[PDB]
């Protein structure tokens, strides 16, 4: 089950 | 970028006997950048269907995809896995040993 | 025993013509469960094991919403990448990611990690303590900067001792009949002689789950390395593991050799003997 979209760029 | 060329392994799924199916596999592991041309090879000639796993890596970033395809080893015919990558200069090609 | 969820993602720009291949696979332990590959028809989160297709259309759907806005964030960051970097635009690179959390054999909680790679070097990775970043070099302290100003870590390690320990026993469930079993080593050795005067004897491992196992030979009752080599553990196909070892021995010396088997499917060690 994948995290939500909180991963911000770099 | 990283450089790493692919460590190669061929063999089968089962222990081999002549004139029963079985599944010949090609390992490449430990490469980057990710893209890479993998064929089997029956007596020289590329085998068509032939399908591989879906691209994953180590810990160590370095990628590795089984290539694989079923087939019948019989005591005359040669299989082989043939590579090319970016670090290669020319196509490595291994040899399928039943006792490796 | 322990037990880890993970996926792992690869991006790699096309500068020729059209948007980077995105691909991101699920594990849980040395099981594939899911796949996405933006190259492919579907454009939707896939099963890989039959387990997972248990769970119903508002899975896939969400599964699918959420790898696809991961793969719209790695797109971005191999343009911002290429700027840091003062790279032209002409060259393909690669960014990596992964992630994911494990278990002890209670199920509780061990450990959450989370790393990114680009163009096969480290870049930023989440400390063992989920509370801050490492960043490899100054291109990453930039990065490392702005994800301590958006409290990136704390969502993260939500995620990490949280929803992805409660998913993963979710799946141990689910997916017990395989997930659970262990499939000790078939073992046998066999024996080919090298030259008049040495012959090789090779210990398999075949058909093994998980893939973690160890290949030891002994010659009278101690470790020996000298002769000796041990292939990189490789995958059968069907889901399980093949390992070899083998040791040259002068021919006739072939008893005082013996190769040992760990494994955690065995009761305990399997010790083997050419005789």
């Amino acid at each position: 089950f994948l995290p939500s979209d909180f991963f911000p760029s770099v | 970028m990283i450089q790493r060329t692919p460590k190669i392994q061929v063999y089968s799924r089962h222990p081999a006997e002549n004139g029963k199916s079985n599944f010949l596999n090609c390992y490449v592991s430990g490469f980057h950048p990710s893209d890479i041309e993998v064929d089997l090879l029956k007596n020289g000639e590329r085998i068509e269907k032939v399908e591989h796993s879906d691209l994953s890596f180590s810990k160590d970033w370095s990628f590795y995809l089984l290539y694989y395809t079923e087939f019948t080893p019989t005591e005359k015919d040669e299989y082989a896995c043939r590579v090319n990558h970016v670090t290669l200069s020319q196509p490595k090609i291994v040899k399928w040993d039943r006792d490796m | 025993g322990s037990h880890s969820m993970r996926y792992f993602y690869t991006s790699v720009s096309r500068p020729g013509r059209g948007e980077p291949r995105f691909i991101a696979v699920g594990y849980v332990d040395d099981t594939q469960f899911v796949r996405f590959d933006s190259d492919a028809a579907s454009q939707r989160m896939e099963p890989r094991a039959p387990w997972i297709e248990q769970e119903g259309p508002e899975y896939w759907d969400g599964e699918t919403r959420k790898v696809k806005a991961h793969s719209q964030t790695h797109r971005v960051d191999l343009g911002t990448l290429r700027g840091y970097y003062n790279q032209s635009e002409a060259g393909s690179h690669t960014v990596q990611r992964m992630y994911g959390c494990d278990v002890g054999s209670d199920w509780r909680f061990l450990r959450g990690y989370h790393q990114y790679a680009y163009d096969g070097k480290d870049y930023i990775a989440l400390k063992e303590d989920l509370r801050s970043w490492t960043a490899a070099d100054m291109a990453a302290q930039t990065t490392k900067h702005k994800w301590e100003a958006a409290h990136v870590a704390e969502q993260l390690r939500a995620y990490l001792e949280g929803t992805c320990v409660e998913w993963l026993r979710r799946y141990l469930e689910n997916g017990k009949e395989t997930l659970q079993r262990t499939d000790a080593p078939k073992t046998h050795m066999t024996h080919h002689a090298v030259s008049d005067h040495e012959a090789t004897l090779r210990c398999w491992a075949l058909s093994f789950y998980p893939a973690e196992i160890t290949l030891t030979w002994q010659r009278d009752g101690e470790d020996q390395t000298q002769d000796t080599e041990l292939v990189e553990t490789r995958p059968a196909g069907d889901g399980t593991f093949q390992k070899w070892a083998a040791v040259v021995v002068p021919s006739g010396q072939e008893q005082r050799y013996t190769c040992h088997v760990q494994h955690e499917g065995l009761p305990k060690p399997l010790t083997l003997r050419w005789e």
